[PDB]
């Protein structure tokens, strides 16, 4: 199952 | 902006037995960027029913793809893999060498 | 030991609409899911029979998460153009990989989260899961934003926790395919290159997992100087192939042994040329 | 700045339109519009994951949004209804940690005839309290205001005080039976007896009322109930 | 429904533990937050939590139990200034927005060491007959009831903090237009202490 991180570069 | 030229291996899934059903594989790896053209050739003619794996990459970020088709080898039929990429001034053709 | 990995590729396509986004999921050397922004489904799709058991809640959630990542990466392509002073005329590539390793006991061993831009390292979570390696000045901007926002804390919760829980669930549900070993089928070929020398080629076929060692010895001494080893390659049926060659003097073939180590072998194999 | 919202307070007639502006200077991709009503808590109206994209939240109906620019998120009310009476909060985040703006209080009425500013009175400490406790409590009453758009503050020698102050968290209805009842609000300032007894000392209860604008129509005999400050005051005395 | 909290109010004495609890429906949720909101103010983040277990920050502890889908905030050594609404927020699977609970109101009762319950009468500074009744200095036991009358207005109890003297007091205010309204009669709809000082 995938990570749910909202972080942009 | 690094570019990396593809490595190419052409091989059958199982040991080739003439007139016995098999798969012809062209494995392209170690290339960047991801845009690439790969054809399987029967006697220098582009084969139509050619599938490929989902684009993935290695630890060094270089991409790999498996191109493949069902085939039935003979004594006489020639098979090859034709690859084009931005790193290549001309298409690279690798002949299937059964006896390797 | 075992691993779960996700691999993401985002490629800008000047004048041909939205960027290409491809995601693939692996447990060890077995692909189990894919997403492709150009496919008709617009869903996370199964790529192994054992993940097909998962119900709608799983498939809707994985679809929502992969499409959310594609949205993040569409914005990131734009941000990286700003950082590197690049126009929209060029095609650029963002690669991203994350996942977790476990030992034989299925306990956490380590976590990964790293990005590349145009085939070079951009930013990576260090092995301590608490700090970043920023490969250039652009990546230092990202690193400072992620430090201020405490990104490592939330990512560490996934890598040490959730990621391991998924891997254990998959290792249980897919045990017949994931917890198997296929030992290599081995043979040797011989080809004259001159009148005075020949190639011995040691073959390993139909093995799983991909990890294997082929070594040549001359009179019991490793020949790693003069061996060509080809990249391990997929057969296409879920198993792998490899070969290792050495050039030898004609008449001296029997001075050389090929050594095969693989998880699926109780004891290392030793092959020698037979007329 | 962090997260800023304008306006703070607005009265609308049913059918009037307005835009609430959310701004943030933090370069956040993610922005959010919520309403808050007693019983319901915060409900998301719309959100945006980046410039040029918006998405529906839990209660999108009757609202539109735009995110033409990364720094701003606009909430649009095309045709105000009494049901849109609420406190509106916008928020932004870098990831999922949200920072909230100060809030926008909106009241929507059929008829602006019901709008009244507060009357304000200050009640002086009793001698009995001073004697019994050595302490002096001032009381401020704000009365007859509608809607509930007030901020009550205390000023001692022209400086706002927070110490020794308690203001009711919500006003009482002067007529609990009536939908359009006007409101009352009390506050206390407690000082030392000695401080109260020094006549150099000036005590002011200030009520900021938020009512109609200069640009609102008004056809009544009584004064236009505009945004204004109503104060009452007392001097120390021995 | 997706995020559940009890509305309370939850009443605790100064210095006791306050436990604010929250449950959520989406098992895949990866982020959990506690916000504090003072009356008429904005939500303010107090804790975030991501991993199963405990996270401490001054007098605050957050605990997450993913298997039970249950998250808590503990306030240690609770103070009157912690009186507020506490909002639980959860981010669901693949969600790019928080879902808030409707909040739990916490009331932290000050410890009135030396009660001095009293009803005083205060006179309009601007010369008038007009006056208010001030019930003050009662301990955090006493409950003030709203008017059993109609033309009589009574406020809820209110804690003021004289910060320099480290002194807290409870008070409620009553007023009316009627002639038959007096401070002796004001707070009759509720049960004041026996020993309440009634000057005149």
């Amino acid at each position: 199952g995938l990570y749910d991180g909202m972080e942009h570069l | 902006m690094i570019q990396r030229t593809p490595k190419i291996q052409v091989y059958s899934r199982h040991p080739a037995e003439n007139g016995k059903s098999n798969f012809l594989n062209c494995y392209v790896s170690g290339f960047h960027p991801s845009d690439i053209e790969v054809d399987l050739l029967k006697n220098g003619e582009r084969i139509e029913k050619v599938e490929h794996s989902d684009l993935s990459f290695s630890k060094d970020w270089s991409f790999y793809l498996l191109y493949y088709t069902e085939f039935t080898p003979t004594e006489k039929d020639e098979y090859a893999c034709r690859v084009n990429h931005v790193t290549l001034s001309q298409p690279k053709i690798v002949k299937w060498d059964r006896d390797m | 030991s075992h691993s779960m990995r996700y691999f993401f590729t985002s490629v800008s396509r000047p004048g041909r609409g939205e960027p290409r986004f491809i995601a693939v999921g692996y447990v060890d050397d077995t692909q189990f899911v894919r997403f492709d922004s150009d496919a008709a489904s617009q869903r996370m799709e199964p790529r192994a029979p054992w993940i097909e058991q998962e119900g709608p809640e799983y498939w809707d959630g994985e679809t929502r998460k992969v499409k959310a990542h594609s949205q993040t990466h569409r914005v990131d392509l734009g941000t990286l153009r700003g950082y590197y002073n690049q126009s929209e005329a060029g095609s650029h590539t963002v690669q991203r990989m994350y996942g977790c390793d476990v030992g034989s006991d299925w306990r956490f061993l380590r976590g990964y989260h790293q990005y590349a831009y145009d085939g070079k390292d951009y930013i990576a979570l260090k092995e301590d899961l608490r700090s970043w390696t920023a490969a250039d000045m652009a990546a230092q901007t990202t690193k400072h934003k992620w430090e201020a926002a405490h990104v490592a804390e939330q990512l560490r919760a996934y890598l040490e926790g959730t990621c391991v829980e998924w891997l254990r669930r998959y290792l249980e549900n897919g045990k017949e395919t994931l917890q198997r070993t296929d030992a290599p089928k081995t043979h040797m070929t011989h080809h004259a290159v001159s009148d005075h020398e020949a190639t011995l080629r040691c073959w390993a076929l139909s093995f799983y997992p991909a990890e294997i060692t082929l070594t040549w010895q001359r009179d019991g001494e490793d020949q790693t100087q003069d061996t060509e080893l080809v990249e391990t390659r997929p057969a296409g049926d879920g198993t792998f192939q490899k070969w290792a060659a050495v050039v030898v003097p004609s008449g001296q073939e029997q001075r050389y042994t090929c050594h095969v180590q693989h998880e699926g072998l109780p004891k290392p194999l030793t092959l020698r040329w037979e007329p | 700045a962090g997260v800023t919202q304008t306006p703070k307070f607005r009265v609308l007639k049913t059918g009037q339109s307005m835009t609430l502006l959310c701004a943030q200077d933090m370069n956040h991709e993610y922005m959010y519009w919520y309403r808050q009503d007693p019983g319901m808590g915060l409900r998301l109206i719309h959100y945006s994951v980046g410039e040029g994209t918006t998405a529906k939240g839990e209660v999108p109906d009757g609202y539109n949004v735009s995110r033409l620019k990364k720094q701003n998120f606009l909430l649009g009310l095309e045709s105000a209804a009494p049901s849109q009476t609420s406190v509106y909060f916008c928020a932004s985040s870098f990831t999922d940690t949200q920072y909230f703006g100060p809030g926008t209080r909106l009241t929507v009425l059929e008829d602006l005839k019901n709008v009244f500013p507060p009357e304000v009175a200050v009640f002086e400490p009793s001698e009995a309290e001073i004697s019994h406790t050595q302490k002096a409590t001032l009381v401020c009453l704000a009365t007859g205001f509608y809607p509930d758009h007030v901020e009550l503050s205390w000023w001692v020698n022209g400086k706002e005080v927070h110490s020794g102050v308690c203001t009711d968290p919500q006003p009482l209805k002067e007529q609990p039976a009536l939908n359009d009842s006007r409101y009352a609000l009390s506050s206390r300032l407690r000082v030392s007896a000695t401080f109260w007894q020094d006549p150099r000392n000036h005590f002011r209860c200030q009520v900021q009322f938020y009512g109609l604008s200069e640009n609102d129509e008004w056809t009544q005999d009584r004064a236009k109930p505009v945004t204004q400050i109503v104060s009452a005051e007392a001097w120390g005395r021995a | 429904k997706e995020v559940e909290q009890n509305s309370g109010p939850l009443s605790v004495p100064e210095g006791a533990i306050a436990s604010l609890n929250c449950t959520y429906s989406d098992r895949g949720s990866q982020s959990f937050f506690w916000y504090r909101q003072y009356s008429g103010k904005s939500p303010e983040l107090i804790m975030s939590i991501y991993s199963n277990g405990d996270k401490e920050d001054g007098r605050f502890t957050a605990q997450l139990n993913k298997a039970s889908q249950y998250v808590s905030l503990l306030i240690r050594d609770s103070q009157p200034s912690d009186s507020a609404t506490y909002l639980c927020a959860v981010r669901g699977t693949g969600r790019r927005a928080l879902t808030f609970g409707s909040g739990t109101r916490l009331q932290v009762q000050p410890n009135i060491q030396n009660p001095d319950p009293a009803v005083y009468q205060l006179r309009d500074s601007k010369s008038s007959d007009k006056s208010v009744c001030l019930f003050t200095d009662f301990d955090s036991q006493t409950n003030v009831s709203q008017s059993k009358d109609s033309d009589v207005y009574i406020t809820d109890k209110c804690v003021l903090d004289m910060r320099s003297m480290d002194f807290k007091s409870n008070s409620a205010v009553a007023w009316s237009n009627k002639s038959d309204f007096a401070c002796a009669n004001a707070f009759n709809n509720s049960i004041i202490p026996e020993d309440t000082f009634f000057p005149s």
